[PDB]
């Protein structure tokens, strides 16, 4: 080969042949969440037991 | 008052209880990047932007 190379550089890749080395040191993570609610309760009484006999008719 | 003619008893009540409440909270602590959509005659500018995540399925 007479092609030129530098001296000083750090001796990256730079053409076909040239290898270099890769650390995946691969890291994802996703997350997701939802919730809803929804309550509704009702709950209604009325009783005499005891009626006057004036208000006997209603 | 020989007799129970004035002998007398009587008794009465009445109660009432009314009872109310309500409650609405919210929260929310995101970040997102608009975008300006025009420029106000004051200087103000109107935002909009919009962000799609699809962690998976949905
Ligand atoms: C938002 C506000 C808007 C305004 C709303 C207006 C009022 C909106 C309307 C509210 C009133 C509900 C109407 C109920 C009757 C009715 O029409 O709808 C029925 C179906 C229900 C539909 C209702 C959906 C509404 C939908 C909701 C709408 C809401 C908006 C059909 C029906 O008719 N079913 C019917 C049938 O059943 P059957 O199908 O099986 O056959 O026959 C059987 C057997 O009949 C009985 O026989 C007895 C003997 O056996 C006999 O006694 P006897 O003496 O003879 O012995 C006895 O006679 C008697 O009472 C003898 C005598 C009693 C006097 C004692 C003193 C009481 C004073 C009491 C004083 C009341 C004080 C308010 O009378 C009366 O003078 C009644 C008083 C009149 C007051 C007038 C108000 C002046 C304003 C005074 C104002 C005061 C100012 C401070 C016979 N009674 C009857 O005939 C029935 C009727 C005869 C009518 C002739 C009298 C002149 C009416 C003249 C005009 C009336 C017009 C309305 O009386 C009533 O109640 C009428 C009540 C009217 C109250 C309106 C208030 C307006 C405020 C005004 C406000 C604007 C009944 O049991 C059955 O009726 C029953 O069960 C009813 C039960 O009892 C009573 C439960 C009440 C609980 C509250 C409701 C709770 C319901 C809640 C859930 C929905
Ligand atoms: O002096 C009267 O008027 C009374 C005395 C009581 O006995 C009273 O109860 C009544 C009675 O009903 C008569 O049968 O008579």
């Amino acid at each position: 080969n007479y092609g030129y190379q530098p001296l000083f550089e750090d001796r990256r890749p730079r053409n076909i042949g040239d290898t270099l080395t890769i650390v995946l040191q691969e890291n994802v993570s996703a997350s997701k969440s939802s919730s809803a609610n929804a309550s509704r309760d009702g709950k209604t009484s009325f009783g005499f037991d005891t009626v006057p006999r004036y208000l006997q008719g209603l | 008052f020989g007799n129970s003619r004035a002998d007398m008893e009587a008794s009465g009540g009445n109660s009432f209880n009314g009872k109310g409440g309500a409650n609405a909270s919210n929260t929310f602590s995101g970040t997102l990047t608009v975008t300006v959509d025009q420029v106000l005659a004051n200087g103000n500018l109107h935002v909009v932007g919009e962000k799609q995540i699809a962690i998976n399925q949905g």
